[PDB]
């Protein structure tokens, strides 16, 4: 899936 | 900036976010209850709203 990971 | 399809909250890079492959809304992982690990075992993600 499309995600934005934690920095 | 982008707003969570669930709570209206702002994107911040200290939070995990995930996108629905059907409606393409962006969500807090916490709002739709998907962890980074859970999302790894998911191909096409269907958000709770889209499961209805
Ligand atoms: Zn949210
Ligand atoms: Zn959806």
């Amino acid at each position: 899936a499309r995600t934005k990971q934690t920095a | 900036d982008t707003l969570c399809g669930s709570c209206g909250g702002n994107y911040t890079n200290d939070e995990f976010w995930i996108c629905c492959d059907v409606c393409e809304r962006w969500y807090h992982g916490k709002c739709v209850k998907i962890t980074p690990a859970k999302a790894e075992s998911i191909k096409q993600y269907k958000c709770p709203s889209c499961c209805t």
